[PDB]
Protein backbone atom coordinates (compact mmCIF):
# COMPACT_ATOMS: atom_id res chain seq x y z
CA UNK A 1 0.00 0.00 0.00
CA UNK A 2 3.08 2.21 0.35
CA UNK A 3 4.37 1.22 -3.07
CA UNK A 4 4.22 3.51 -6.10
CA UNK A 5 5.44 1.75 -9.24
CA UNK A 6 5.89 5.04 -11.08
CA UNK A 7 8.23 6.04 -8.26
CA UNK A 8 9.93 2.64 -8.43
CA UNK A 9 10.50 2.87 -12.19
CA UNK A 10 11.87 6.36 -11.60
CA UNK A 11 14.31 5.15 -8.96
CA UNK A 12 15.38 1.74 -10.26
CA UNK A 13 15.34 3.19 -13.77
CA UNK A 14 17.74 6.12 -13.74
CA UNK A 15 18.21 8.20 -10.60
CA UNK A 16 19.96 11.25 -9.19
CA UNK B 1 42.87 1.70 25.18
CA UNK B 2 40.40 2.11 23.90
CA UNK B 3 37.82 2.42 21.12
CA UNK B 4 34.53 0.80 20.07
CA UNK B 5 34.15 -1.46 17.05
CA UNK B 6 31.40 -3.11 14.97
CA UNK B 7 31.57 -6.51 13.26
CA UNK B 8 30.81 -6.61 9.54
CA UNK B 9 31.04 -10.40 9.35
CA UNK B 10 30.26 -13.65 11.17
CA UNK B 11 33.14 -15.21 13.13
CA UNK B 12 33.35 -18.60 14.85
CA UNK B 13 35.88 -19.81 17.44
CA UNK B 14 36.35 -23.34 16.14
CA UNK B 15 36.94 -22.55 12.45
CA UNK B 16 39.98 -20.42 13.25
CA UNK B 17 41.71 -21.79 16.31
CA UNK B 18 39.32 -24.17 17.94
CA UNK B 19 37.42 -23.60 21.14
CA UNK B 20 40.74 -24.20 22.93
CA UNK B 21 41.47 -20.48 23.03
CA UNK B 22 40.18 -17.44 24.90
CA UNK B 23 38.74 -16.23 21.60
CA UNK B 24 35.28 -14.71 21.15
CA UNK B 25 32.66 -15.60 18.56
CA UNK B 26 30.45 -12.83 17.21
CA UNK B 27 27.86 -12.19 14.51
CA UNK B 28 27.33 -9.39 11.97
CA UNK B 29 26.40 -6.14 13.70
CA UNK B 30 27.90 -6.98 17.09
CA UNK B 31 29.51 -3.99 18.79
CA UNK B 32 32.75 -4.75 20.63
CA UNK B 33 34.80 -2.59 23.01
CA UNK B 34 38.52 -3.19 22.54
CA UNK B 35 40.80 -3.06 25.58
CA UNK B 36 44.16 -3.78 23.96
CA UNK B 37 44.97 -3.51 20.25
CA UNK B 38 48.73 -3.56 20.79
CA UNK B 39 49.15 -7.04 19.34
CA UNK B 40 49.80 -6.57 15.62
CA UNK B 41 47.81 -9.62 14.58
CA UNK B 42 45.09 -10.25 17.16
CA UNK B 43 42.95 -7.95 19.42
CA UNK B 44 41.72 -7.95 23.05
CA UNK B 45 38.07 -6.90 23.47
CA UNK B 46 34.73 -7.47 25.20
CA UNK B 47 31.12 -7.70 24.01
CA UNK B 48 28.84 -4.72 24.70
CA UNK B 49 25.93 -7.12 25.17
CA UNK B 50 30.94 -11.92 27.95
CA UNK B 51 34.65 -11.05 28.11
CA UNK B 52 37.33 -12.54 25.88
CA UNK B 53 39.22 -11.79 22.70
CA UNK B 54 38.61 -11.13 18.98
CA UNK B 55 40.73 -11.26 15.78
CA UNK B 56 42.11 -8.06 14.24
CA UNK B 57 41.25 -6.02 11.13
CA UNK B 58 44.48 -6.46 9.18
CA UNK B 59 44.49 -10.14 10.15
CA UNK B 60 41.14 -11.09 8.65
CA UNK B 61 42.12 -9.09 5.57
CA UNK B 62 44.96 -11.57 5.10
CA UNK B 63 42.85 -14.73 5.40
CA UNK B 64 40.12 -13.84 2.91
CA UNK B 65 38.75 -4.26 -0.21
CA UNK B 66 37.59 -6.87 2.30
CA UNK B 67 35.08 -6.10 5.06
CA UNK B 68 36.31 -6.39 8.64
CA UNK B 69 35.14 -3.79 11.14
CA UNK B 70 33.96 -0.20 11.39
CA UNK B 71 34.65 2.14 14.30
CA UNK B 72 31.46 3.26 16.04
CA UNK B 73 30.37 5.82 18.63
CA UNK B 74 27.39 5.83 20.99
CA UNK B 75 24.80 8.50 20.20
CA UNK B 76 21.53 9.57 21.83
CA UNK B 77 18.52 10.08 19.55
CA UNK B 78 15.18 11.72 20.36
CA UNK B 79 13.32 10.49 17.28
CA UNK B 80 12.05 7.12 16.10
CA UNK B 81 14.53 5.51 13.71
CA UNK B 82 13.23 5.08 10.13
CA UNK B 83 13.14 1.57 8.67
CA UNK B 84 14.66 0.26 5.44
CA UNK B 85 13.96 -3.43 4.84
CA UNK B 86 15.78 -4.97 1.87
CA UNK B 87 15.93 -8.37 0.19
CA UNK B 88 13.28 -11.02 -0.61
CA UNK B 89 9.78 -10.60 0.90
CA UNK B 90 10.64 -7.06 2.00
CA UNK B 91 7.28 -5.77 0.74
CA UNK B 92 5.34 -8.29 2.80
CA UNK B 93 7.38 -7.42 5.89
CA UNK B 94 6.83 -3.70 5.30
CA UNK B 95 3.06 -4.06 4.85
CA UNK B 96 2.74 -6.44 7.80
CA UNK B 97 4.59 -4.15 10.22
CA UNK B 98 2.30 -1.24 9.33
CA UNK B 99 -0.96 -3.19 9.63
CA UNK B 100 0.03 -5.02 12.83
CA UNK B 101 1.50 -2.06 14.74
CA UNK B 102 -0.29 1.09 13.52
CA UNK B 103 0.64 3.02 16.67
CA UNK B 104 4.38 2.62 16.16
CA UNK B 105 4.81 2.35 12.39
CA UNK B 106 3.92 4.86 9.69
CA UNK B 107 4.76 5.67 6.08
CA UNK B 108 5.53 8.81 4.07
CA UNK B 109 4.62 10.09 0.62
CA UNK B 110 7.11 10.69 -2.22
CA UNK B 111 7.27 13.94 -4.21
CA UNK B 112 6.77 14.21 -7.96
CA UNK B 113 6.85 16.89 -10.67
CA UNK B 114 4.42 14.94 -12.84
CA UNK B 115 1.06 16.72 -13.31
CA UNK B 116 -1.53 15.30 -10.91
CA UNK B 117 -4.06 13.02 -12.61
CA UNK B 118 -7.69 13.72 -11.74
CA UNK B 119 -8.30 10.57 -9.67
CA UNK B 120 -5.06 11.13 -7.73
CA UNK B 121 -5.13 13.28 -4.61
CA UNK B 122 -2.32 15.52 -3.36
CA UNK B 123 -0.68 14.42 -0.11
CA UNK B 124 -1.71 10.77 -0.36
CA UNK B 125 -0.68 9.47 -3.78
CA UNK B 126 2.13 11.99 -4.15
CA UNK B 127 3.19 15.39 -2.95
CA UNK B 128 2.58 17.07 -6.30
CA UNK B 129 5.04 19.88 -7.03
CA UNK B 130 3.85 22.40 -9.63
CA UNK B 131 7.36 23.74 -10.21
CA UNK B 132 9.82 21.17 -11.54
CA UNK B 133 12.75 23.59 -11.29
CA UNK B 134 12.09 23.97 -7.57
CA UNK B 135 12.45 20.21 -6.99
CA UNK B 136 15.67 20.00 -9.01
CA UNK B 137 17.18 22.66 -6.73
CA UNK B 138 15.97 20.92 -3.57
CA UNK B 139 17.66 17.79 -4.92
CA UNK B 140 20.86 19.81 -5.36
CA UNK B 141 20.39 21.13 -1.81
CA UNK B 142 20.46 17.55 -0.43
CA UNK B 143 16.77 17.65 0.52
CA UNK B 144 16.07 14.21 -0.97
CA UNK B 145 17.32 10.84 0.24
CA UNK B 146 16.28 9.34 -3.09
CA UNK B 147 15.32 10.80 -6.44
CA UNK B 148 14.85 9.63 -10.02
CA UNK B 149 13.26 10.21 -13.40
CA UNK B 150 10.37 8.45 -15.19
CA UNK B 151 8.73 9.66 -18.41
CA UNK B 152 10.67 12.93 -18.07
CA UNK B 153 9.22 13.57 -14.60
CA UNK B 154 11.03 13.80 -11.26
CA UNK B 155 10.19 11.46 -8.39
CA UNK B 156 11.68 11.57 -4.90
CA UNK B 157 11.45 10.87 -1.19
CA UNK B 158 12.41 13.97 0.81
CA UNK B 159 14.27 13.90 4.13
CA UNK B 160 11.57 16.17 5.58
CA UNK B 161 8.84 13.61 4.79
CA UNK B 162 10.79 10.97 6.69
CA UNK B 163 11.70 13.26 9.59
CA UNK B 164 8.08 14.30 10.11
CA UNK B 165 7.05 10.70 10.78
CA UNK B 166 10.15 10.09 12.90
CA UNK B 167 9.52 13.11 15.13
CA UNK B 168 6.00 11.89 15.88
CA UNK B 169 7.49 8.85 17.60
CA UNK B 170 6.71 6.41 14.79
CA UNK B 171 9.13 4.30 12.76
CA UNK B 172 8.89 5.34 9.12
CA UNK B 173 8.66 2.24 6.93
CA UNK B 174 10.51 3.27 3.78
CA UNK B 175 10.29 1.83 0.29
CA UNK B 176 13.74 3.04 -0.79
CA UNK B 177 17.03 1.63 -2.07
CA UNK B 178 20.14 0.97 0.01
CA UNK B 179 21.69 4.21 -1.26
CA UNK B 180 19.21 6.10 0.93
CA UNK B 181 20.94 4.73 4.03
CA UNK B 182 24.06 6.91 3.62
CA UNK B 183 22.04 10.03 2.79
CA UNK B 184 19.84 9.54 5.86
CA UNK B 185 22.96 9.17 7.98
CA UNK B 186 24.36 12.38 6.48
CA UNK B 187 21.04 14.01 7.43
CA UNK B 188 21.53 12.71 10.98
CA UNK B 189 18.41 10.56 10.77
CA UNK B 190 19.86 7.06 11.08
CA UNK B 191 17.61 4.27 9.77
CA UNK B 192 17.40 0.66 10.85
CA UNK B 193 18.55 -1.06 7.66
CA UNK B 194 17.61 -4.74 7.67
CA UNK B 195 18.78 -7.12 4.95
CA UNK B 196 16.78 -10.31 4.47
CA UNK B 197 19.37 -12.78 3.18
CA UNK B 198 18.32 -15.91 1.26
CA UNK B 199 20.47 -18.93 2.13
CA UNK B 200 19.98 -20.33 -1.38
CA UNK B 201 17.67 -20.40 -4.39
CA UNK B 202 15.67 -23.13 -2.64
CA UNK B 203 15.44 -20.99 0.49
CA UNK B 204 13.76 -18.23 -1.53
CA UNK B 205 10.89 -20.57 -2.38
CA UNK B 206 10.71 -21.46 1.32
CA UNK B 207 10.30 -17.86 2.49
CA UNK B 208 8.14 -16.98 -0.52
CA UNK B 209 5.83 -19.86 -1.46
CA UNK B 210 3.89 -17.74 -3.96
CA UNK B 211 6.32 -16.76 -6.71
CA UNK B 212 7.59 -19.01 -9.49
CA UNK B 213 11.11 -20.44 -9.68
CA UNK B 214 11.93 -18.05 -12.53
CA UNK B 215 11.09 -15.13 -10.25
CA UNK B 216 12.96 -16.75 -7.36
CA UNK B 217 16.21 -16.96 -9.33
CA UNK B 218 16.00 -13.28 -10.28
CA UNK B 219 15.26 -12.31 -6.68
CA UNK B 220 18.19 -14.43 -5.50
CA UNK B 221 20.62 -12.88 -7.97
CA UNK B 222 19.48 -9.40 -6.95
CA UNK B 223 19.96 -10.31 -3.29
CA UNK B 224 23.50 -11.59 -3.82
CA UNK B 225 24.41 -8.44 -5.76
CA UNK B 226 22.82 -6.29 -3.06
CA UNK B 227 24.87 -7.91 -0.29
CA UNK B 228 28.05 -7.43 -2.33
CA UNK B 229 27.71 -3.66 -2.41
CA UNK B 230 25.81 -2.47 0.66
CA UNK B 231 26.78 -4.89 3.45
CA UNK B 232 28.42 -2.03 5.39
CA UNK B 233 25.13 -0.12 5.33
CA UNK B 234 23.19 -3.02 6.88
CA UNK B 235 22.14 -2.57 10.50
CA UNK B 236 21.40 -6.30 10.55
CA UNK B 237 21.20 -9.42 8.42
CA UNK B 238 18.36 -11.87 9.01
CA UNK B 239 17.79 -15.39 7.68
CA UNK B 240 15.07 -18.01 8.02
CA UNK B 241 13.44 -21.12 6.59
CA UNK B 242 10.07 -19.37 6.57
CA UNK B 243 8.77 -15.81 6.25
CA UNK B 244 7.25 -16.05 9.74
CA UNK B 245 10.72 -16.60 11.22
CA UNK B 246 12.20 -13.75 9.19
CA UNK B 247 9.35 -11.52 10.34
CA UNK B 248 9.99 -12.72 13.90
CA UNK B 249 13.63 -11.64 13.62
CA UNK B 250 12.81 -8.30 11.97
CA UNK B 251 10.62 -7.40 14.96
CA UNK B 252 13.39 -8.33 17.40
CA UNK B 253 16.03 -6.35 15.49
CA UNK B 254 13.82 -3.26 15.44
CA UNK B 255 13.20 -3.51 19.18
CA UNK B 256 16.91 -3.98 19.93
CA UNK B 257 18.10 -1.01 17.87
CA UNK B 258 15.28 1.41 18.73
CA UNK B 259 16.85 2.36 22.05
CA UNK B 260 17.52 5.99 23.07
CA UNK B 261 21.25 5.35 22.63
CA UNK B 262 22.47 3.86 19.35
CA UNK B 263 25.78 3.05 17.66
CA UNK B 264 26.75 5.09 14.61
CA UNK B 265 29.89 5.07 12.42
CA UNK B 266 32.81 7.27 13.50
CA UNK B 267 35.80 9.03 11.92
Amino acid sequence: RIRREEYRRAINGQSF
Amino acid sequence: RGFYIRALFDYDKTKDCGFLSQALSFRFGDVLHVIDAGDEEWWQARRVHDIGFIPSKRRVERRESVLSYETVTQMEVHYARPIIILGPTKDRANDDLLSEFPDKFGSCVPHTTRPKREYEIDGRDYHFVSSREKMEKDIQAHKFIEAGQYNSHLYGTSVQSVREVAEQGKHCILDVSANAVRRLQAAHLHPIAIFIRPRSLENVLEINKRITEEQARKAFDRATKLEQEFTECFSAIVEGDSFEEIYHKVKRVIEDLSGPYIWVPAR
